């Protein structure tokens, strides 16, 4: 109990989790930077469809992804969390 | 009231041992709520009227001839007294079931129609002022993105959809800001400088 | 002594068939639609210039009637047609108002 | 002084006090100490 | 006049210790100044002998968790 | 012919003159025995008042804002064209 | 029944309002000092004049018209009228003792 | 093309689900078309309503929308735990007709039935196997439940006196799912509607994801309209028309109800009617007459529900929930009973009567607005004046809403969820320590509950219980 | 039936994750699994019943990112379209007077209980409700005559309500021997009934003036109580108010002074503080969605009471209170169309600086709210 | 006349009619039909709309 | 004053006579002899044409 349990709990719990927002944003991402010119990071040939989004998809399904995310507590402490085979 | 929702062939309409097949169709669960009882007495004159030959007054307090003697001439002129019908599938040929109720009920056509309803714009005019998208549908048109929108899209927590709908399709402008001062500067493009 | 008892009407509520049958509301809803339909609304109409106007290109007269629309002359210029039609449950393209 | 005054000027001393205690230059006792006095100075 | 500490709309406050409120300001992150407000002149405020620049320790009613815990900081006024 | 073709009349009145509906047959002769309250309020003066039976219709209302305000005729209902107050005060006093 | 008026057919509504000669008596606002209130709107060739006449708590009738900012006591009212005497003014109210 | 992304908006705006992402269709028309179980969260009607279209233009808005506004990630609501989208009018009595116990299926009928769906595979052995070899619509329902699906609950129709309470029950009032195999009771609006929390639909999509419901919502609802095509569902006009005797029984009842309001106001002539506190006599009159014309009223709806036939399609429709009440049923086969204008009997007309009809100084029940036809039988002149009348100021039925909504969302605009747990602004300032007080998200709740206790265990242990 | 051995077993299994759910979570399980009779019960039925409980509650928490501000303020908002209506206030009209902070209600109201002693008598509570209802002379007098030959006001008491309000005329007599009017005489007319003679006043304007100002004296009650009423719940007995007084009320005998309620905000804020009133807040925002049928989580209402009382006082919402205290000039000129505050701001000088979401979206730039918390880093080289 | 602070408050002005909120491009309105045959994730578009709107794929 | 009645000063008795009828009426409603008018009875109410 650091402030409270329920917090500590909290904190545990998204602490190999990733939320939606990180979902989407890592997407968006990945779909823009792969629009521009990038290499996809899988085959690409038997793809149901090939379009940007789904690529960007699939290749956060399997983990191939070199991001990580950056997480900046209120405290200043700091977590990273990266989606590359986890 | 109500709208079209789809056009059937005759093929695939439901048809009757005679082969009459409906011009509209309505739905049983529009009439229990709004308790309109007129409409099916209505359907069930129709049918007498168009059978008999025979005048039908529907005017209220004062209706000749009553409904009893109208089914039992529909009775006599060979169909069901209660107005329903042996129905056969169009698309299958199997038989229903149930009993349908078929009927003629006067309908009217509205003014209102879709030919003369639908607008869309993609990119076009924009006002001298302000120079964004223009209004109406006799102009090229734009429909208006107003704060309830705008809040249900900060409560789905969209940034860049927010920008896309709020800032690149209504009103992107780039401007030029001295450092000092934070004044609106501008462009020379003839001796290739910034002027503030 | 009242010479009609259905005199308590007016003209366009009087052109429901049993009305007395109905809910008020739906009767009162039938008033406004009654003035919105399409059909002949002159014989000289083609030598008119009206800003906007209609024309039902096949008119019928309701087999079921009220004794008003003979006198009110709506006989004559109908806005309207019978259909043959069916109470039932198809294909789900007419529920909830369609 | 009057009470508006005095109400703002410990909640002044109170924001100082607290300003100090948290970048460790004072010690948890010196801060009660210092509490207490301000405290009893503008009853 | 009156003690009103035992009505059933009033939760529990405690005045919190300076080091457990220190400790709270720094796991927290923020100022004191930035918790929610209590004035020293209120009803509740006075009963325990709350002055300005403490911490109060507040424990509620809840239909989710039973019991839930707030602090709220003692302003002038 | 400007309070005729605007509706602006004179004592402040406004819409009093419109432009005859001609969608169909019931429309032009709905128009022409429609009756407005110069109130167009209270609660009250929306209610169907057990005097306009046989006056005006009870179910030839708008919905909404003008609701109860804005009435029809009843069939056989005329409205009266009034006479000189002198005669009947003449034969109310020789009476 | 209408008028052909630039080329258009202009309809002329029906205004349907409160007679105008006539007096109409209600009560006043609760909690107010004025109890009971009566109210003429006398319309002459080219215009029209509302008349107000209320009773205070003072058991006192007071008439206020158009053109005069205050409230004018019934008697003195009266008295500009040709009633000079009190009997005058009692016997014109009413003969009822009461 | 087919399966782009946009933004589907009906006005007002009042919550976030007022817009939605939707995956485009090109079909022929000039119409937007839309599934109707999607109307509820819309708010959306076929009288001629309108709604609007965007297209998002860049790569990030797109991914964005598709990643959050898609239209099956929010089915439950976030105002409470609960799904917002569901079944409506033919699903519903449809489901009630698939899923009764005494429907039947042949081998060319269960394949017209699945012919509409995504399911293709073996379909077991027939139910029945003889004396002929026969289907049955639970059995036919079955193939679409999860393997491991466990529910007990009450049916819609068990409002009466049908309901039993427990598991016999020879009324299917009482839906047993066991192993996902449907062994009792019928599908109906407590079910399978829209808008029921803690439903048996509600527990599929919170124990086994809103992909799971959009699958289930996209192949079991269309074979309940194949259903009521095939077997048929009409509205006539002898569901409504009840018997001789029931009318006379009904004017009986009529006749003491006259007596009891005869005896009140002879007892108020002679002045032996005792008042109710607060209020004078004459009020104390009209509430004794409400109170005894409210009792007829309801004893002859009884009646006529009493000699009608149960399994008639508007009581099929009122009893699943699909349309209707059984105020509707009383008014439409009864009598619609006293007309009311702002809680008080029909008194404003001429002195000391309403219309001129009746004598001065009358207050008996139909001189002042009592309706004893139904709308089956027809009303009288003055009965339907007062109709008239009584529903005048439901026509009159937003400025205050929608200032108040703006109040509230330029207050709570700037707060935000931290990864501590903490409910803080956006310059700093603490409002809550933790969410809530489990900071456990409303529309990830079991209607308002973090868990469910008792659900878990029936989750776990419900297939021997 | 669960044997000792089973017991045990649940008793050995649920201490290990004492620290995994909320207490009352804890203990709703534990009473949840001791009921289970009818079923033969297992040890993997237990394993399995506490791993779903706690995966189901893991599965339920907030996102952080979340902009749960503007989800609350819309489940709110929305239901407030959808209410479709002592008389007390009610509905949307009531929710607007609650989020308004006005500091009197339009139909104030108490509930007071009694203390043991008073609690099961009717005739206590009833003696306890008449002498705390407000009552004036012109409440107990059936006719009023006013004579003009000698200036005299006969008053007439209704002997039913003199005995209801339980006064006597003697005490009417003394309270009307109070007052300013002067040199007064007073004579018994009958056993109900006497007149005040005046033998000083002149006119008839006088006269009146006194008979209202006599019609009007107070005779007893506490002040604001306009009618009292006696209800019974269960076996106890409770007074029921038509106006609101709480520190007239908590000083008359025989009140439970801790049970005591009000709709007043305002006057519970001032005597008991500022948790009672935020508690007050949720409650009285429940019940006015409640009673109509309305369903909206508690949450979000906990979270609005929590907005409306964060300065240690209550604040509106709108202008003057928690919209009007916000720190951007962009965002309170579009709130309030008016151009005054940029008046303002330019003629104290004052600084904006883009932290909330409204002025962000006006200028254009993107929120700090769900994808905008997130920060993201990559390593191009790993192809 | 409509003057400097006129062109900024009321609902037609500045703020609410150009900041707040404004008019758009790739927007379309239609009256709505049913369709039991579409997906809870689809919606049904005319030819002519998506032939009109457009949307710009790299 | 009350020009429907007349724009003369010979029309002033006539004046007169009504303001007094008015406050006889006023003061029947005070006694409890009458009720307050209804302004929705059609005796009340005149249609312009
Ligand atoms: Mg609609
Ligand atoms: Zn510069
Ligand atoms: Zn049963």
């Amino acid at each position: 109990m650091t402030i409270d349990k329920i917090n500590e709990i909290f904190k545990e719990n998204w602490k190999n989790k990733l939320t939606k927002y990180e979902i989407a944003r890592i997407i968006s991402a990945r779909a823009l930077q792969l629009s521009m010119g990038a290499l996809p990071l899988i085959d690409t040939s038997n793809l149901k469809s090939d379009d940007v989004i789904s690529i960007a998809e699939e290749e956060l399904k399997r983990g191939v992804l070199p991001i990580t995310i950056r997480r900046i507590y209120p405290n200043g402490q700091v977590e990273l969390i990266s989606v590359r085979k986890i | 009231k109500g709208v079209v929702g789809i056009l059937i062939d005759q093929v695939d309409m439901p048809y009757t041992a005679k082969g009459i097949v409906p011009d509209i169709i309505l739905n049983p669960h529009a009439l229990p709520s709004r308790m309109t009882i007129g409409q099916i007495m209505e359907a069930i004159g129709g049918k007498y009227a168009a059978l008999s030959g025979k005048p039908v007054d529907a005017t209220p307090f004062l209706e000749t001839p009553k409904l009893q003697e109208m089914q039992k001439e529909i009775l006599k002129l060979g169909h069901l007294p209660d107005s329903t019908e042996v129905v056969y599938d169009g698309r299958t040929g199997q038989k229903l079931k149930s009993r349908i109720l078929f009927g003629i009920v006067y309908y009217q056509k509205l003014h209102h129609m879709v030919a003369d309803k639908m607008h869309a714009r993609a990119r076009g005019p924009v006002q001298i002022l302000t120079r964004q998208p223009t209004e109406g549908r006799a102009r090229e048109g734009g429909l208006r993105f107003g704060e309830m929108e705008r809040d249900c899209l900060i409560g789905f927590g969209t940034a860049m959809l927010i920008k896309d709908r709020l800032l690149d399709n209504s009103d992107k402008a780039v401007v030029y800001i001295c450092d000092q001062c934070g004044y609106v500067g501008w462009y020379d493009r003839s001796k290739n400088r910034y002027v503030c | 002594l009242e010479i009609w008892p259905s005199a308590i009407l007016g003209i366009i509520a009087s052109i429901i068939p049993y009305p007395e049958h109905n809910q008020s509301p739906r009767n009162t809803y039938q008033s406004a639609m009654a003035k919105q339909s399409l059909g002949l609304y002159a014989s000289n109409y083609q030598i008119r210039t009206d800003t906007r106007a209609h024309l039902l290109h096949y008119p019928q007269m309701p087999l079921v009637q009220t004794r008003m629309l003979g006198v009110i002359g709506y006989n004559d210029r109908p806005a309207g047609a019978n259909a043959i039609l069916a109470i039932m449950s198809y294909t789900g393209y007419n529920m909830e108002d369609s | 002084s009057t009470v508006t005054i005095s109400d703002i000027e410990m909640l002044l001393k109170d924001t100082e006090i607290w300003d100090k205690l948290l970048r460790n230059e004072l010690s948890i006792e010196e801060a009660k100490k210092m509490f207490d006095d301000v405290a009893r100075s503008y009853s | 006049k009156i003690d009103i500490s035992n009505h059933e709309l009033v939760p529990k406050h405690e005045i919190l210790q300076l080091e457990e409120a220190y400790k709270l300001v720094k796991e927290l992150g923020i100022k004191p100044e930035q918790l929610p407000w209590i004035r020293a002149s209120d009803p509740v405020a006075k009963s325990i002998g709350a002055k300005p620049g403490d911490i109060i320790k507040i424990t509620r009613k809840s239909p989710f968790t039973g019991e839930s815990v707030t602090y709220r900081y003692v302003i002038t006024g | 012919r400007h309070a005729l073709a605007t509706g602006n009349w004179v004592g402040g009145r406004t819409g009093v003159s419109q432009l005859l509906d001609r969608t169909n047959w019931l429309s032009m002769l709905s128009h022409l025995r429609r009756v407005v309250s110069s109130l167009a309020p209270n609660f009250e003066a929306r209610d169907l008042h057990g005097t306009q039976w046989g006056r005006m219709c009870p179910f030839e209302t708008p919905e909404g804002p003008n609701s109860g305000l804005v009435k029809n005729l009843a069939l056989l209902a005329q409205v009266s064209v009034g006479i000189n107050e002198s005669v009947v005060e003449r034969v109310a006093y020789e009476l | 029944g209408y008028f052909i008026v630039n080329g258009s057919e202009k309809v002329i509504i029906a205004q349907e309002d409160l007679a105008t000669n006539r007096v109409l008596v209600d009560y006043g606002k609760s909690g107010s000092n004025i109890t009971h209130v009566a109210k003429v709107t006398s319309s002459a060739a080219g215009y029209r004049v509302q008349v107000m006449i209320e009773r205070l708590k003072d058991s006192t009738i007071q008439i206020s018209f158009a053109t005069v900012p205050g409230r004018i006591p019934f008697a003195i009212i009266m008295r500009a009228l040709g009633f000079v005497t009190d009997r005058d003014i009692v016997y014109a109210v009413s003969l009822d003792p009461q | 093309v087919d399966g782009d992304v946009v933004l589907f908006n009906r006005q007002p705006s009042l919550h976030r689900i007022s817009m939605m992402a939707h995956k485009v269709r090109v079909l022929p028309g000039r119409t937007f078309r839309l599934n109707l179980l999607d109307c509820p969260p819309y708010n959306a009607d076929f009288d001629g309503d309108e709604m609007n279209l965007h297209v998002p233009q860049s790569e990030e808005a797109i991914a964005e929308a598709r990643e959050l506004m898609l239209v099956h990630k929010n089915i439950i609501t976030p105002r409470y735990g609960g799904p917002i989208i569901g079944g409506g009018q033919d699903y519903i009595s449809g489901a009630y007709l698939l899923s009764v116990k005494t429907t039947l299926l042949t081998v060319e009928e269960v394949a017209t039935i699945l012919g509409v769906t995504d399911f293709v595979g073996e379909l077991g052995e027939p139910a029945i196997l003889a004396p002929k070899p026969y289907y049955t619509g639970k059995q036919v329902i079955s193939l679409f439940l999860p393997k491991d699906f466990n529910f007990h609950g009450p049916a819609n129709i068990s409002k009466g006196p049908r309901a039993c309470k427990d598991e016999i029950c020879p009324h299917d009032s009482f839906i047993v799912i066991k192993n996902g195999l449907l062994l009792e009771g019928v599908f109906d609006k407590k079910a399978i509607g829209n808008q029921q929390p803690e439903s048996m639909l509600h527990w599929s999509i919170r124990e086994y994801g809103t992909e799971y419901g959009k699958w289930l919502m996209d192949n079991v609802f269309k074979m309940f309209i194949r259903f009521l095509e095939m077997r048929g569902f009409t509205m006539t006009l002898e569901d409504i028309t009840i018997p001789d005797e029931a009318q006379n029984e009904i004017t009986t009842k009529i006749k003491e109800g006259y007596s009891q309001v005869d005896e009140y106001i002879r007892k108020f002539n002679e002045g032996q009617l005792e008042p109710i506190p607060g209020r004078t006599i004459e009020e104390s009159l009209e509430s004794y007459i409400l109170d005894t014309l409210d009792k007829l009223r309801k004893v002859a709806g009884e009646i006529a529900t009493k000699y009608l036939d149960p399994f008639n399609n508007v009581y099929i429709m009122a009893i699943t929930g699909a349309r209707g009440s059984e105020l509707n049923i009383t008014q439409m086969t009864a009598l619609l009973g006293q007309q009311s204008v702002r809680g008080e009997r029909i008194r404003r007309g001429y002195r000391e009567r309403t219309l001129s009809l009746f004598k001065y100084g009358d207050i008996a029940p139909e001189a002042r607005g009592f309706v004893k036809n139904s709308f089956m039988r027809g009303l009288s002149p003055y009965e339907m004046f007062f109709h008239a009348a009584g529903g005048r100021e439901g026509l009159v039925d937003t400025s205050q809403s929608g200032y108040m909504q703006r109040r509230l969302i330029n207050a709570l605009s700037d707060l935000r969820i931290e990864y501590d747990g903490t409910v803080r602004s956006l310059y700093g300032d603490i409002v809550q320590v933790v969410y809530g007080d489990d900071a456990v998200h409303p529309m990830y709740s079991a209607h308002s509950k973090s868990v469910n206790v008792n659900r878990v265990i029936e989750r776990v242990i419900g297939w021997k219980r | 039936m669960i044997d000792e051995k089973l017991k045990g077993y649940i008793d050995k299994r649920l201490n290990e994750i004492k620290d995994k759910i909320p207490d009352k979570l804890h203990e709703d399980l534990r009473a949840a699994i001791m009921d289970i009779n009818g079923v033969e019960l297992t040890e993997e039925d237990i394993d399995r019943i506490i791993d779903l409980t706690i995966r189901e509650y893991q599965q339920s928490l907030i996102e952080p990112g979340e902009a749960i501000g503007v989800v609350t303020a819309q489940s709110v908002g929305e239901p407030g379209t959808q209410m479709t209506l002592l008389n007390v206030t009610l509905g949307l009209p009531r929710l607007i007077e609650i989020v308004d902070a006005r500091k009197v209600p339009s139909t104030p109201m108490m509930t007071i209980y009694l203390t043991d002693e008073y609690k099961t008598d009717k005739d206590k509570a009833l003696d306890i409700a008449r002498r705390i209802e407000y009552t004036r002379v012109e409440n107990v007098v059936s006719s009023v005559s006013v004579d003009i030959s000698n200036m005299s006001i006969t008053l007439q008491f209704d002997q039913e309500m003199l005995k209801d309000k339980g006064v006597s005329i003697e005490e009417i007599k003394k309270i009307i021997t109070k007052l300013k009017l002067g040199e007064i005489r007073i004579e018994d007319n009958d056993e109900y009934s006497f007149t005040i003679y005046f033998e000083k006043i002149d006119s008839i304007m006088a006269l009146f003036k006194m008979r209202e100002k006599i019609l009007n004296t107070k005779i007893k009650g506490v002040k604001g109580i306009k009618r009292a009423i006696v209800q019974k719940k269960g076996d106890e007995y409770v007074i029921i108010t038509d106006g609101s007084n709480l520190e007239g009320i908590m000083n008359v005998t025989g009140v439970d002074i801790n049970k005591i309620q009000t709709n007043n905000i305002h006057e519970v804020e001032e005597v008991l503080g500022i948790e009672a009133a935020r508690e007050l807040i949720s409650r009285e925002i429940k019940k006015v969605l409640e009673e109509q049928g309305l369903d909206v989580d508690m949450r979000h209402i906990v979270l609005v009471s929590d907005i409306m009382t964060r300065t240690g006082d209550i604040r509106q919402i709108g202008r003057h209170g928690v919209t009007g205290e916000k720190s951007s000039v962009l965002a309170r000129a579009a709130f309030e169309v008016t151009v005054k505050h940029l008046l303002d701001a330019a003629a104290r000088g004052e600084r904006e600086e883009f932290k909330g979401v409204i002025e962000n979206i006006i200028i254009g730039q993107p929120i700090r709210l769900g994808t905008g918390i997130v920060e993201l880093t990559m390593k191009p080289n790993m192809r | 006349l409509r003057t400097l602070a006129q062109r900024l408050k009321g609902k037609e002005g500045r703020f609410r009619g150009n900041l707040s909120g404004k008019r758009v491009d790739f927007s379309a309105r239609t009256v709505i039909s049913p369709d039991p045959n579409l997906s809870i994730d689809e919606v049904g578009i005319p030819y002519t709309i998506a032939r009109m709107l457009t949307v710009p794929e790299r | 004053f009350l020009p429907h009645l007349g724009t003369s000063p010979e029309d002033r008795k006539k004046k007169g006579y009504y303001l007094a009828s008015a406050v006889n009426k006023i003061l029947e409603l005070y006694l409890g002899r009458r009720e307050p008018d209804d302004k929705d009875h059609y005796a009340n109410k005149r249609v312009r044409l």
